[PDB]
């Protein structure tokens, strides 16, 4: 389930030459490092404790490429613009998502390379690491350009060798990090709703990581479709929160329980108002 | 380690 | 033209208690394009020293970002979070809901 990505965005600047970039990588999911185009002095920098491991000459390399990704995303982003027959008078954005995961055996499991125009998938390296999938038209002028080119041998081989070189060595410095789990709190509070109708919500806060799963059951049977459950949103420390809450009938609520799963549960929890 | 990428552009 | 409405979460770090500092988050995500500007509010006024973090986006390309501030809910002043986005006419305003 390990994995490492750098999600990049590149957003044209109407009128400018140079486009803002924006690179963040990630580990497991968590930011390691960063680098923004638009800093008093770009340069890529560590967003992770165990990242002050590196010494200087990592950061100065990382910072080069950048500058080699900022001249590629121009580029792409002027010729993006013809495929579309876009005046350059408006803002556009051009993404890419890159990396690898690994198995529970170790070795690479699958290597990842798509790119998104305007936020719309726009092409993707399929998992052969060999084709390629356009989404319209205009990345079938792509696909065929790189088919010809033979650019997909050099994706490959960067996540089958440095992608999967590097994530090891992140996942054995930052290790007391990643591999630590921070089990929910959690708690049911109860709310008026509507005449003869009231609200059970179950909350589950300050976990690590994100994945999580929350259920409400009546009588033996989880309330599948009768459940608000809202998405997992950041504490701001490092740490998540996430409630589901049901309806139910004034002076029953008794009869519902909530569940808690969570990787720093060994045994789901139980609760009720 | 981040990419980077082919010479190719889109 | 590619435009997404940004979902708006505003809400308490920490469990809410009248009368203790806490710190006050407005999660705006799933929104592009990536130009945002958002304004953390008590009573209708621009809260100062307003921390914003980085922007990212998620695995299916929509932006997210956080936006927080240092807070002392109370009985009767009230929080919320004001978005300007271009895939709206007009900017959103959500309220802090301590039940949410």
């Amino acid at each position: 389930p390990h994995s490492m990505r750098y999600f990049e965005t590149a957003v044209s600047r109407p009128g400018l030459e140079e486009p803002r970039y924006i690179s963040v990588g990630y580990v497991d999911n968590k930011e390691f490092v960063r680098f923004d185009s638009d800093a008093e002095n770009p340069r890529y920098e560590p967003r992770a404790p165990w990242m002050e491991q590196e010494g200087p000459e990592y950061w100065e390399r990382e910072t080069q490429k950048a500058k080699g990704q900022e001249q590629w995303f121009r580029v792409s982003l002027r010729n993006l613009l013809g495929y579309y027959n876009q005046s350059a008078g408006g803002s556009h954005t051009l993404q890419q998502m890159s990396g690898c995961d690994l198995g529970s055996d170790w070795r690479l499991l699958r290597g990842y390379l798509q790119f998104a125009y305007e936020g719309r998938d726009y092409i993707a390296l399929n998992e052969d690491l060999k084709t390629w999938t356009a989404a319209d038209m205009a990345a079938q002028i792509t696909r065929r350009k790189w088919e010809q080119s033979g650019a997909a041998e050099h994706y490959k081989a960067y996540l089958e060798g440095e992608c999967v070189e590097w994530l090891h060595r992140y996942l054995k410095n930052g290790n007391a990090t990643l591999l630590r789990t921070d089990s929910p709190k959690a708690h049911v509070t109860h709310h008026p709703r509507s005449k003869g109708e009231v609200t059970l919500r179950c909350w589950a806060l300050g976990f690590y990581p994100a994945d999580i799963t929350l259920t409400w059951q009546l009588n033996g049977e989880e309330l599948t479709q009768d459940m608000e459950l809202v998405e997992t949103r950041p504490a701001g420390d490092g740490t998540f929160q996430k409630w589901a809450s049901v309806v139910v009938p004034l002076g029953k609520e008794q009869n519902y329980t909530c569940r808690v799963y969570h990787e720093g549960l060994p045994e789901p929890l139980t609760l009720r108002w | 380690s981040s990419l980077e990428n082919f010479r190719a552009y889109v | 033209m590619i435009q997404k409405t940004p979902q708006i979460q505003v809400y308490s770090r920490h469990p809410p208690e009248n009368g203790k500092p806490n710190i006050l988050n407005c999660y705006v995500t799933q929104f592009h394009p990536p130009h945002i500007e958002i304004q953390m509010l008590k009573n209708g006024k621009k809260i100062p020293k307003v921390e914003m973090s980085d922007m990212s986006f998620s695995k299916d390309w929509s932006f997210y970002i956080l936006a927080h501030t240092e807070f002392t809910p109370t009985e009767t002043d009230t929080y919320a979070c004001r978005v300007k986005h271009d895939s709206m006419a007009e900017p959103k305003t959500v309220y802090w809901d301590r039940d949410m």
